[PDB]
């Protein structure tokens, strides 16, 4: 429903409440729709985001 | 095929 294709993952942060946050170029859409998500949002990026981490 | 849910 609200789910959609990452392109990429640009950068990462820890919020207020000690979670990784990602800020995620969205397949598709212009780099002005970015979004931070948390970590949980990223299940269906799972190769994209240990890529990231591992980076 | 990467996906995620955007808040
Ligand atoms: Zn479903
Ligand atoms: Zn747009
Ligand atoms: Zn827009
Ligand atoms: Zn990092």
């Amino acid at each position: 429903a609200d789910v959609y294709e990452v392109e990429d993952i640009l950068a990462d942060r820890v919020n207020k409440n000690g979670i990784n946050e990602y800020y995620i170029k969205w397949a598709g859409y212009d780099w002005y729709d970015n979004t931070w998500e948390p970590e949980q949002n990223l299940f269906g990026a799972e190769k994209v985001l240990k890529k990231w981490k591992k980076r | 095929k990467q996906t995620a849910r955007k808040s």
